[PDB]
């Protein structure tokens, strides 16, 4: 009976990827005092379905340069890990209930980093190269503080067990006792991401296309799945981990309705992110990260480290 | 400019400053489309006498 | 008289460090970024609907060119040839005979509508304005010779772009 | 207390758009559903509409016709279908409709305005309109001496 | 470390083409010599041409002149900066203000009757009249302009991501400046005390009380808090010049440089024989070589035509404040990183159009 | 039959092709500036399913305007030829179309039609946004009246 | 106006909705009425293995109180 969950889990996710799209081109024009698409149908609503088959519909060019197998891979495991991402999610009952869900996240979120690396290297341009080793030089420096930020919050969870999440986080957010942690781990998630101000990765007046560079209707799109599929998610990692909802078992909707409306919220927030702000340069984006950043996020793990045996508030693994 | 008192709130807390009455685009305050003749003046030199190119 | 733009010096007591320290750790500046960006999502965007209305114009437009006609029915074109003398681009070509009865009408005016830049000096030439520059902006083609205008395609346009023509020049000639 | 009367415009925007089959019209054909007075008609089916309250721009706007001059026209929204007599008022270049003040009368002026006719056959083609020159010979017509 | 371009990419006829037209004709080559500014080009032919033929414009059309001189250096600071935000990263503030150019482009339509290449400024005055109004649209935009200025002063000065990538970015100490050609607010932000409006106040300028925004050690946010303060000053010379509107006339009684009123046109002869020769070969400059530069909104902006004492003109190169101020980036980048080289060309203002002559 | 199924499949495709046209303006000059007016919060390029794309390798329409030199002339077929199946370039103002204004010019290539295969001729010297608009609705309509399937179907 | 963004997240919720519903649902339906017992640890392993042998029909959501008992 199963094969039914997993395509009613990921086919909203390719559905909710696609109308993320709509859903930032509309919010950014609104954010600039702009319209967006709406002559697509009723309020553009169409518009993701006329152009994610028209992104499949172009003719993919190969480059000539380009190394057919890596460039066939890297979309391949890119757009592979960010759907079996989904799977560990506590939301109500987790498809997953991997005891260490938490460490199976950031498993394969160090994985992407090599649809990264491929993709910038098969591309075999010089545009290609240099976005590519300083885009995978960036993720990976915000690895450490991604990792750190988590052992501190689930440090007061009790394990890396994700559904244990709505047990500890009942009666208040996590971020009211950690929001030093918070912005801090919710700054780290867009330069994973690569979204603005984090959007070096794109740079589309500087980098021209980042490290997509070279991709057309078929292996781009699934880049761009896959960059709208990690942006939709992070919101449930940090509306798990961060801010919450009961899960009254009798209704099992109340959970999800209340956890929804946060990772669209956050979202957003996210969209909204990239409208105002300025774009980084490399070097702070660097700079933050290793010396703003990185000092700020050891104090913090020790605060959190010794908290709860300062308090005897210890959370049971069980 | 048209949106409801409490809305007006909120971009006016959100921006602290008051949009309403400098709101951006044009409205029932510009010139009407429709204007009278004008009576353009004369030059200073249109004058019929004394008034030799050579000076 | 001059004024200085970035001199300044940063208050430096305890309340006034920890306000900078608070504005580098608690983004204050940077959340001040965000509030007035909510402020342009509630506003009324200013995005005209195409066809259906219309970025608004003067009486004064040049557009299309279209020659008119007297309102007995008569060209009004003389043939004088001041508009390419002042044509910048040389687009305009005015060549005449002698016609039938002898009052002579250019047997060619082909403004080549890829040359010309729309001055108002051809307008402003014509001694009997003659030619003169319809508020249509919306000729575009497919194909290059399209916009190669000749002597029919501008007294058409002339006879089709008539009536607002003939209003924008009686509203505006008294600034003229 | 705020929300219902703008709900009421939203609903009366059905009431004014001659109920849902007209609203889904709207909607769709010209996708901008709003209720504005009847300011004229002109002879194609062309119907135009001014609304004050609206911002300079949305002053006044029109929903073509469905048919002008043989070309079946629902998805075919286009620019160059305004008759010249209403492309003054449209472009908000005078205050001062067809239907109140008409156009002078005058003979050579087209009885159908035209749209854009490029990439058709009825399309325009550029040509000399000089006569000649150099006249050449004629002999008889016998060959070779 | 080294930083030379390569232009060219539209490298146009301009002063080749010139020379084969008469200097009305040659008035369309400013107002397309750079692409974003284009009344003020203008204001520096037509200052050049009439004082070769010593005529000087009547008092109103100066006001004119210098009323749509500085909505056009209103035009200029706007997208420098949102284009600075474009290349930083600020997609939102561009779209804010750039509305509002639209309504300044509105004027323009109801004025010249075109868009953008307006053609106003002419020899011996502006060409035709303001219409019945176009006044009043001016101080209901510059009303709410001040608050349009500050949406963009708010997010895109203090943005703490802005403020670094601006500072310290690249800078140019005071001889080096002056000695790489650099002029207009490229030297005011750099600290030097100079403005063509000023010391050298070309048409109705010694009228109106503005102040210049010299700033401090002159790096990418210093000319930018100068050029957000030039357009609050030119918000003044817009409100001084807008309430200083006097009655008088558009173009200069000289029929011999100035073509006649269409209505006395059709009716004196004088007025058709001067239009027929005016508008067949135009009026004839006295010989001579002239150098006049004003305050372009980018920088100094100057044409030194050499009159042939002909209808037409002999040699018309131009002072391009896009070129002279290209003329510095390598020194100007001296020790900066690749993503920095646009900023570099943001604190600047390099137009493709204007730098080729 | 067979003829209904592929003009219903011909529609479709080209109902995305004339809604998602990714542009590469490639202007140059003052026609460069207006279009921004286009891409406006008065005119939204963005409201008809469109926007601005850099990295030529998704681009549909490319957008060509402003003055072209001979200069330019070899980066822009190169750009050109890089530009995926479909490609249409949108010929924009005068200087764009035939050369313009800057007709005689020693290094000026008299229209971009010499070096692409222009589909859409915008007049203009700017073409007003609206005027530019018009054609991009023009060619909208041109990826309507296609008969892709049509021909592959009665090849 | 800024509700016609709503549309846009209308069906961006309910799709976002309806995985965290099924999930729940199916869980429910594939365990009797209850949810989808889990097993973090041995304990709770070996548990189930002792209901599946013990419901006689080889599944674990399948209970046998005080009316199982002779
Ligand atoms: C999220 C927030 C709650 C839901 C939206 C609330 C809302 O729109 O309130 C009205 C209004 C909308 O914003 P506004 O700028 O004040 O509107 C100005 C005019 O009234 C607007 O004047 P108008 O002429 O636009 O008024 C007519 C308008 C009126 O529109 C409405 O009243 C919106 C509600 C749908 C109808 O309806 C239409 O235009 C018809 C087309 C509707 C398009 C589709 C709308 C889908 C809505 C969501 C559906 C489910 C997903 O907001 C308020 O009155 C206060 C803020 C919202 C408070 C919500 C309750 C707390
Ligand atoms: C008993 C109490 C124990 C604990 C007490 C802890 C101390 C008190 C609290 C301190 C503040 C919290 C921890 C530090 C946070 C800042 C870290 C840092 O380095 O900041 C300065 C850093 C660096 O600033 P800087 O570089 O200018 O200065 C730092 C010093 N130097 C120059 C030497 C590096 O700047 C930023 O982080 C700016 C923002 C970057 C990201 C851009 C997007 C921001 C989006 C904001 C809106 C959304 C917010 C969402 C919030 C979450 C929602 C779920
Ligand atoms: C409560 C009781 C304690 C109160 C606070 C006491 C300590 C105060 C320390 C003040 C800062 C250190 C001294 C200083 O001013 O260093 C400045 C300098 C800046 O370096 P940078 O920004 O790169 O610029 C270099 C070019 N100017 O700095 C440097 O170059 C060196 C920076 C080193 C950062 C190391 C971070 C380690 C991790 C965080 C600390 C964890 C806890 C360590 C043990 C603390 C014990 C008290
Ligand atoms: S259009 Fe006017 S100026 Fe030109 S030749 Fe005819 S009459 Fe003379
Ligand atoms: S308006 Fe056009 S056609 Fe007329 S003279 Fe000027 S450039 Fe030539
Ligand atoms: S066609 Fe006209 S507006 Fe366009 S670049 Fe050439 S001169 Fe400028």
């Amino acid at each position: 009976m199963f094969m039914i969950n997993i395509l009613s889990l990921i086919i909203p996710i390719l559905l909710a990827v696609a109308f993320l799209t709509l859903v930032e081109r509309k919010v950014l024009g609104y954010m600039q005092l702009r319209k967006g698409p709406n002559v697509v149908g009723p309020y553009g609503l169409l518009q993701p379905i006329a152009d994610a088959l028209k992104l499949v519909t172009k003719e993919p060019l190969r480059p000539g340069t380009s190394s057919i197998s890596m460039f066939i891979i890297a979309p391949i495991l890119g757009l592979s890990l960010a759907l079996t991402m989904w799977v560990p999610l506590p939301m109500p009952y987790p498809l997953i209930n991997m005891n260490l869900g938490v460490l199976f996240m950031l498993a394969m979120s160090s994985l992407a980093v090599y649809s990264i690396l491929w993709s910038g290297w098969a591309s075999n341009s010089k545009y290609a190269l240099i976005g590519a080793l300083r885009a995978v030089a960036q993720t990976i420096s915000y690895e450490v503080t991604l990792a750190i930020i988590l052992l501190s919050v689930l440090l007061m969870n009790g394990s890396y067990t994700l559904s244990t999440l709505i047990t500890t986080q009942e009666h208040i957010w996590m971020i009211f006792t950690s929001w030093p942690l918070a912005m801090m781990w919710f700054i780290s998630t867009l330069a994973e991401t690569n979204r603005a101000p984090f959007d070096l990765t794109e740079g589309e007046s500087e980098l021209v296309s980042g490290f997509n560079v070279e991709y057309a209707a078929g292996p781009f799109a699934m880049f761009f799945m896959a960059e709208y599929a990690n942006i939709i998610m992070m919101n449930a990692f940090t509306a798990i981990l961060f801010l919450g909802a009961s899960h009254d078992p009798h209704t099992p909707e109340l959970y999800t309705i209340n956890f929804v409306l946060k990772t669209l919220a956050l979202t957003i927030t996210f969209l909204w992110i990239r409208a105002s702000y300025p774009r980084f340069r490399y070097d702070q984006l660097m700079h933050l990260l290793w010396k703003s950043f990185l000092p700020l996020t050891l104090a913090l793990c020790m605060w959190h480290i010794s908290l709860p045996i300062m308090t005897a508030s210890i959370p049971p693994q069980s | 400019a048209s949106a409801t008192r409490v809305i007006q709130l909120l971009r006016n807390w959100a921006s602290g400053r008051d949009l309403q009455a400098k709101l951006q685009l044009r409205y029932q305050e510009i010139s009407k489309r429709t204007q009278p003749p004008p009576k353009l003046p004369v030059g200073p030199s249109h004058k019929l006498s004394n008034n030799y190119y050579c000076t | 008289t001059y004024k200085f733009v970035n001199m300044r010096e940063p208050s430096m007591d305890m309340k006034s460090v920890t306000d900078r320290a608070a504005q580098t750790l608690l983004w204050t500046e940077l959340v001040r970024g965000l509030g007035m960006t909510l402020s342009y999502l509630f506003r009324e965007p200013a995005t005209i609907n195409y066809p259906f209305e219309k970025g608004p114009l003067s009486p004064r437009f040049r557009g299309e060119h279209a020659l008119r006609r007297y309102p007995s029915g008569e060209e009004r074109c003389i043939a004088c040839k001041l508009c390419e003398a002042v044509c910048p681009a040389q687009a305009i070509t005015i060549e005449a005979e002698p016609r039938a009865d002898g009052s002579r009408r250019t047997t060619r005016y082909d403004i080549d509508m890829t040359k010309c830049i729309y001055c108002g000096f051809c307008q402003e030439a014509c001694p009997v304005d003659a030619i003169v520059e319809g508020p249509n902006f919306e000729f575009s083609t497919e194909t290059h010779e399209e916009l190669l205008y000749n002597k029919e395609k501008l007294l058409n346009n002339g006879d089709k772009w008539e009536a607002e023509i003939a209003a924008n020049i009686q509203a505006d000639y008294l600034y003229r | 207390m705020e929300l219902v009367q703008v709900l009421r415009r939203g609903l009366q925007q059905v009431s004014g758009h001659g109920g849902l089959r007209g609203y889904l019209r709207v909607l769709f054909r010209a996708n901008d559903v709003r209720v504005g007075t009847l300011v004229g008609e002109d002879k194609y089916g062309n119907k135009y509409y001014e609304d004050n309250k609206q911002f300079f721009g949305r002053h006044r706007w029109v929903i073509y016709t469905t048919e002008m001059n043989g070309r079946d026209t629902f998805w075919d929204v286009d620019g160059s279908m305004v008759p010249p007599e209403w492309h003054r008022w449209l472009h908000c270049m005078t205050d001062d409709p067809p239907t109140t003040k008409p156009p002078t009368a005058r003979k050579y002026i087209w009885t159908n305005h035209k749209f854009n006719v490029s990439g058709t056959p009825q399309q325009y083609v550029p040509y000399s309109t000089t006569r000649k020159k150099i006249q050449e010979w004629v002999p008889p017509s016998t060959p070779y001496k | 470390r080294k930083c030379d371009p390569h232009i060219g990419l539209l490298h146009r006829g301009t002063e080749k083409l010139i020379e084969y037209k008469t200097y009305l004709q040659a008035l369309p080559y400013f107002d397309r010599l750079d692409y974003v500014s284009m009344m003020c080009n203008e204001q520096a032919y037509s200052l050049a041409v009439e004082k070769l033929l010593n005529i000087q414009p009547p008092p109103r059309a100066q006001w004119i002149r210098v009323l749509f001189g500085e909505i056009t250096r209103l035009l200029n600071h706007i997208m420098a900066v949102t284009t600075h935000a474009l290349d930083i990263g600020a997609m939102t503030p561009f779209f804010w203000m750039f509305e509002e150019r639209e309504k300044m482009f509105e004027f323009y339509e109801r004025v010249s009757g075109a868009r953008m290449h307006a053609a106003y400024i002419r020899p011996g005055g502006v060409h035709q009249d303001l219409p019945l109004g176009l006044l009043d649209d001016i101080y209901e935009f510059s009303k709410n302009f001040s608050f349009r200025i500050d949406e963009l002063e708010e997010m895109l000065t203090n943005n703490r991501i802005w403020r670094n990538r601006t500072v310290d970015i690249g800078v140019v100490t005071a001889e080096d400046a002056l000695n790489y050609g650099f002029s207009g607010v490229m030297l005011r932000g750099s600290g030097i005390q100079w403005d063509l409006r000023k010391t050298q106040p070309y048409d109705v300028y010694d009228q109106v009380e503005f102040d210049v925004p010299i700033g401090s050690r002159g790096d990418c946010y210093d000319r930018y808090l100068c050029r957000v303060e030039e357009m609050r000053q030119s918000l003044r010379i817009i409100s001084q010049c807008l309430n200083k509107m006097p009655p008088g006339e558009i173009k200069v009684d000289d029929a011999k440089v100035s073509p006649p009123k269409r209505a006395e046109m059709k009716t004196s002869m004088e007025s058709l024989i001067h239009h027929f020769k005016l508008y067949t070969e135009g009026y004839q400059v006295p010989p001579g070589a002239t150098y006049t530069a004003i305050e372009a909104p980018k920088g100094e902006f100057g044409v030194y035509l050499v009159s042939d004492g002909s209808s037409r003109p002999y040699r018309c190169k131009i002072k391009a404040p896009g070129f002279a101020h290209l003329a510095g980036l390598d020194k100007m980048s001296k020790g900066h990183m690749l993503a920095d080289v646009v900023a570099i060309i943001g604190t600047q203002d390099i137009v493709f159009g204007e730098v080729d002559r | 039959r067979g003829e209904y199924v592929v003009a219903k499949l011909d529609d479709l495709v080209n109902w995305a092709r004339r809604s998602s046209l990714w542009p590469m303006t490639f202007g140059l000059a003052c026609c460069a500036v207006e279009m921004m007016h286009m891409a406006a919060p008065r005119y939204d390029m963005d409201r008809f399913g469109v926007v601005f794309r850099a990295s030529p390798r998704q681009s549909d329409v490319m957008i060509v305007a402003g003055t072209l030199t001979n200069k330019m002339a070899p980066a822009l077929r190169k750009v050109y030829d890089q530009m995926p199946e479909p490609r249409y370039v949108v010929s924009m103002g005068s200087c764009a179309n035939g050369g313009g204004y800057y007709h005689y010019s020693y290094s000026v290539v008299r229209g971009c039609d010499r070096i692409v295969p222009v589909d859409i001729y915008v007049p203009g010297c700017p073409p007003t946004a609206e005027a530019l608009l018009y054609g991009i609705l023009q060619l909208q309509r041109k990826i309507k009246r296609e008969k892709r399937l049509r021909i592959w179907y009665r090849r | 106006m800024w509700f016609e963004i709503l549309p846009g997240i209308a069906v961006m919720a309910a799709c976002l909705f309806i995985p965290g519903m099924a999930t729940a649902h199916i869980h429910k339906f594939t365990n009797g009425g209850k949810e989808k017992r889990v097993a973090h640890f041995s304990y709770q392993w070996n548990l189930m293995e002792r209901d599946r042998c013990i419901s006689g029909v080889n599944r674990y959501h399948v209970t046998k109180g005080l009316e199982n008992i002779d």
